[PDB]
RNA sequence: GUCAAGCGUUCAUAGCGACAUUGCUUUUUGAUUCUUCGAUGUCGGCUCUUCCUAUCAUACCGAAGCAGAAUUCGGUAAGCG
RNA sequence: UUGCUCCACACAAUAUAGAUGGAUACGAAUAAGGCGUCCUUGUGGCGUCGCUGAACCAUAGCAGGCUAGCAACGGUGCACUUGGCGGAAAGGCCUUGGGUGCUUGCUGGCGAAUUGCAAUGUCAUUUUGCGUGGGGAUAAAUCAUUUGUAUACGACUUAGA
């Protein structure tokens, strides 16, 4: 149909200031920065009024239009990255042989390794992203917790961490062994 | 058949002598031409009434100009067109300063989108849509808000010579 | 001046042809800086050399000339067509020929 | 503590925008947008310079940076009244764009002997121009 | 019109480059293509990569030495999508051929001379926004070119020797143009500004 | 390949699948007689190379009436046997 | 039987995929940039430009002669030279100074004719040769004989004042 003006709006809060050169966001908020290159959309950025920022197609067909909302999603995960942070929590999910998840330091490349998933021989190893730190919860038990400003980073670590403890050549509806998210947060939220 | 013109063509059907003066049927054809005009013209007739060209005769054929060429109108087209595997009717919005701009927009529209040919439409109906939110189609809604403005971005600028000197730019 | 040029310089192209079969008789001349037709009437009947060299001097010059004439334009886009006393040897495909200011008009 | 988001500053198709015809029959003349047709036709009417009220392709027309204060649909006379009150003509030849143009106009329109003046005149003030260089 | 053409092949698309390129020749143009590496082609990369496997496949089957020659420089794949645009059995198109040179980067002599582009072939000029799009240096690296690392090496060493040249340029232009300012408003100026220069 | 009456302890479609119907292939056999009757050496095996994929095995996977084991259906895949 | 190479200039012969004012150097983006200016030195502010090289530089003088001044101390050609940078094929780019002319930046004086009304009207750059005068260096390879790490024959690998 070639929409002719297509529109959202991004809401940033008072301690983040966003910095748009030509499709280079860089964010800024209290608990760090972040940047993310968006220059394969093709959308107009202007700033209204230092806490609105509108986000706009011109003449765009359905899938130019499409990706606009997900340019608004990407920012708004960018504020409230840098905002809030994110936290994404993963359990441990065991019949018989304990999954035992530790981090380790090979060559200062800051690994989780995980042993004795279903009773195996193989070390397992997830590089932990740069970012993303994990820790180990308190009075929950089997809980790692990834947090960190990008929620690429986070949710990316915490997949390849599930994505490594997968089932081989077992029935996977009985063999329910592995590490699954189970809280998808925010750092600092109440 | 850029410019298509609109014709009035009366016809008559000639006067035997069980009935002098006949009944004069008219309709408005688009065509390039008045000989495409009358061919049009004994198409149609030879589709509603028992009348061929032999049988009867024109009695007018006159160009009707746009009413009001440079006054921009929503229009909107009723079509009966043949597909490949059977016959539709269809109504479209077209937004133009003048009925051969629609009916040509139309034309081109219609070949399209659809693979549909000159000797497979039928236009049923143009008529100006005379007031607005009488416009159904949104594709034509969008060009009727208030204080409409619009860029237009990737300004692509035609060179005349083969070798520029300059990497040249898009802005506008 | 630096410069003594009174001529203005073109690319002998081509033969007139089909895709398959040529005319020496004719051939297809770009002209520097003539990009339209109407530009090209301009050129119409102006006096062509071709400039070529020899090793053997045959009244006194290592140069050696052939004539010719702008007959009417080819295209759309400022080519010309041509005809020569003697037609054009066709290794000049792409060589560089001459366009004289006369016949003047203008 | 400042959000800077970069103005990447476009002209608008919209009533009242100035309009150069490039191409076809007015070619190099001004107009105004009266209406937008479509997204890729609109409404011009140049009647200061010429230009008949017309439908037409924006690619038969550059917008110019210049607009003015046009009511939608408005005629011909209305478009003459409110072009005059504006004074489109006059801000279009300050502009650094309609002085290329009139200079290309000038130095095609230039004779033999005019260019032997502007060869002589050019040497003339390339040599006060190195002398100035050299001593700054 | 200049003796020899130097195209910049950044930004240019491979066949709209090619077919402008072989009728420069062919009409006697000398080109030298530079940035063979920086060449674009349309359509994605998965796309392009699949078209050179399947060209990849085609070889002489009792002897693989009298092949097709799959040649996987950026500047020799530009060079193969020029032949066939060009009658290169002939003697006249063996002279054209001749009369064209390319290359990866920007080596010397050509690195201190003027670069165009064909607009024609400019792929900011030519594609739609939105579509996908191939670089010729990742393409080839793919197919097995060795030298995208050298290239990109010696291309950093010779933009930071042009940017020294370009400062120096402008620190030269600034004292032109305002002594160009200088000599305006003067008797001579306004007679040269009454016949447009 | 589609459709799905029905089978599959209930359950159309895990696996199947009647009555119908749409195709592909040219490794079967017919059909034809266009080429060769001033001759293109006629079966099979041995030897040796390459190619195809409609994949038997091996690699990685998806599904199961997949608890394990062993199977079955399917995907990429002709690299290698 | 004064051979070879280099440099320079005298004349010849071969030719020429095609000289005729100049290939005139940022990089990156193109839903963005360039330039100028200012500060807090940034993904900054302000101003300006594009809408093509239709530019810019260059361009007057017997194919450009001879000569006289004025103004300026600029521009430019050729060699000599100082210093530096350049290895992607650098073989070029930027310099320092002295000569050496020229200058149309301005104003003068003389000459050009008959190439007879056009006839590229010959002004470019590679190969070479040969002539002259100014430097420079003073070998190998192959056959034959020999080896067997080699080998149908060639070839290969060894040896020999
Ligand atoms: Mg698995
Ligand atoms: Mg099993
Ligand atoms: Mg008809
Ligand atoms: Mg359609
Ligand atoms: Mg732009
Ligand atoms: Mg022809
Ligand atoms: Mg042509
Ligand atoms: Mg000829
Ligand atoms: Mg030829
Ligand atoms: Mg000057
Ligand atoms: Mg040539
Ligand atoms: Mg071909
Ligand atoms: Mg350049
Ligand atoms: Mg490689
Ligand atoms: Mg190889
Ligand atoms: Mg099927
Ligand atoms: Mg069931
Ligand atoms: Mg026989
Ligand atoms: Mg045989
Ligand atoms: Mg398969
Ligand atoms: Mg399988
Ligand atoms: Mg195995
Ligand atoms: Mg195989
Ligand atoms: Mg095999
Ligand atoms: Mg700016
Ligand atoms: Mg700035
Ligand atoms: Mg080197
Ligand atoms: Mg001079
Ligand atoms: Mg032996
Ligand atoms: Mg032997």
């Amino acid at each position: 149909m070639k929409y002719i003006q297509t529109e959202q709006q991004i809401e940033v809060p008072e301690g983040v200031t966003v910095s748009i050169k030509s499709r280079i966001v860089k964010v800024v908020g209290p608990r760090g920065t972040l940047t993310k290159n968006l220059k394969h959309i093709d959308v107009t950025f202007t700033k209204v009024n230092n806490q609105l920022i509108k986000v706009a197609v011109h003449n765009g067909g359905r899938k130019h239009v499409a990706a606009l909302r997900t340019v608004k999603s990407l920012v708004d995960n960018m504020i409230t990255g840098v905002t809030k942070g994110y936290k994404y929590k993963m359990r441990y999910v065991y019949a018989h042989f304990p999954i035992n998840v530790n981090i380790v330091e090979k060559d200062g490349a800051k690994f989780i390794e995980v042993r004795n998933f279903l009773g195996d021989k193989k070390i397992r190893n997830v590089p932990v992203r740069d970012g993303v730190t994990i820790e180990f919860s308190t009075n929950v038990k089997d809980e790692i917790v990834l947090s960190g400003n990008s929620v690429e980073d986070v949710s990316q670590n915490a997949a390849d961490l599930q994505q490594i403890c997968r089932v081989r050549n077992k029935d996977i509806r009985k063999f329910l062994d592995g590490i699954y998210v189970s809280h998808k947060g925010f750092i600092t939220e109440d | 058949m850029a410019h298509f013109k609109e014709y009035q063509v009366i016809g008559r059907r000639l006067p035997t002598e069980s009935v002098p003066e006949p009944k004069l049927f008219r309709m408005r054809i688009f065509a390039s031409n008045e000989v495409i005009a009358k061919s049009r013209y004994w198409y149609f007739l030879q589709k509603l009434h028992k009348v061929k060209k032999a049988s009867g005769e024109i009695v007018s054929i006159n160009q009707i100009n746009e009413a009001h060429p440079t006054k921009v109108k929503n229009f909107g087209v009723w079509v009966r067109y043949d597909s490949r595997s059977g016959t539709h009717n269809m109504y479209k919005e077209i937004r133009d300063v003048s009925r051969v701009a629609a009916v040509e927009t139309l034309y081109q529209d219609m070949a399209a989108r659809h693979r549909a040919r000159f000797r497979s439409i039928h236009i049923l109906k143009v008529a100006e849509i005379e007031k607005t939110a009488d416009v159904k189609r949104q594709y034509v809604k969008q060009f009727l808000t208030k204080d409409l403005k619009f860029p237009l971005p990737h300004r692509v600028q035609k060179s005349t010579k083969t070798f520029s000197y300059k990497r040249p730019s898009t802005f506008y | 001046a630096e410069s003594h040029r009174l001529y203005v310089k073109g690319k002998h192209l081509s033969y007139q042809r089909s895709k398959r079969v040529n005319n020496p008789n004719v051939s297809l001349i770009k002209i520097e800086g003539v990009a339209t037709p109407q530009d090209a009437q301009f050129y119409l009947g102006k006096r062509i050399a071709y400039v070529y060299r020899a090793s053997k001097e045959v009244r006194g010059s290592k140069i050696r000339v052939m004539w010719g004439k702008v007959t009417r334009t080819h295209g759309n886009s400022g080519v010309v067509r041509a005809t020569f006393r003697n037609n054009l040897p066709a290794k000049t495909f792409g060589a560089s020929v001459r366009i004289f200011l006369y016949p003047s008009n203008i | 503590t400042d959000s800077i988001v970069k103005a990447s500053n476009w002209r608008l198709v919209e009533v009242g925008r100035v309009v150069l015809i490039k191409k076809g029959q007015s070619a190099g003349k001004l107009a105004a947008i009266v209406e937008i047709i479509d997204q890729k036709k609109v409404l011009i009417d140049g009647p200061k310079a010429g230009v008949p009220r017309q439908a037409i392709n924006l690619g038969q027309v550059v917008l110019t940076p210049l607009t003015f204060a046009l009511p939608r649909g408005a005629r011909t006379a209305t478009v003459s009244k409110k072009w005059a009150a504006a004074a489109v003509c006059e801000k279009w030849a300050a502009s650094s764009w309609a002085k290329k143009i009139a200079q290309r106009e000038r130095r095609a329109a230039l004779t033999d002997f005019e260019r032997f003046q502007v060869m002589v005149l050019r040497k003339q003030k390339r040599y006060t121009v190195k002398k100035a260089l050299a001593k700054a | 019109v200049e003796p020899v053409v130097v195209i910049d092949g950044k930004g240019h698309l491979v066949g709209r480059l090619a077919s402008v390129v072989a009728k420069q020749l062919l009409n006697g143009q000398k080109i030298v293509v530079v940035r063979a590496e920086e060449l674009n082609i349309s359509g994605e990369f998965f796309r392009n990569k699949l078209k050179y496997h399947d060209f990849l496949r085609k070889a002489t089957a009792f002897n693989k030495t009298r092949g097709p020659f799959h040649f996987r420089a950026p500047s020799r794949i530009f060079y193969k999508a020029l032949r066939g645009m060009v009658s290169h059995k002939t003697a006249r198109g063996k002279a054209a051929l001749e009369r064209l040179k390319v290359f990866e980067g920007i080596p010397p002599p050509y690195d201190k001379k003027k670069r165009v582009v064909v607009p024609q072939a400019l792929r900011v000029l030519r594609l739609k926004p939105g579509r996908k799009y191939t670089t010729l240096g990742k393409l080839s690296t793919s197919v097995g070119w060795k030298y995208e690392d050298v290239v990109a090496k010696l291309e950093a060493k010779r933009k930071v020797s042009s940017a020294e040249y370009y400062a120096k340029k402008r620190a030269f232009t600034k004292k032109v143009a305002s002594a160009n300012a200088t000599a305006a408003e003067s008797d001579v100026a306004k007679q040269l500004a009454a016949l447009g220069y």
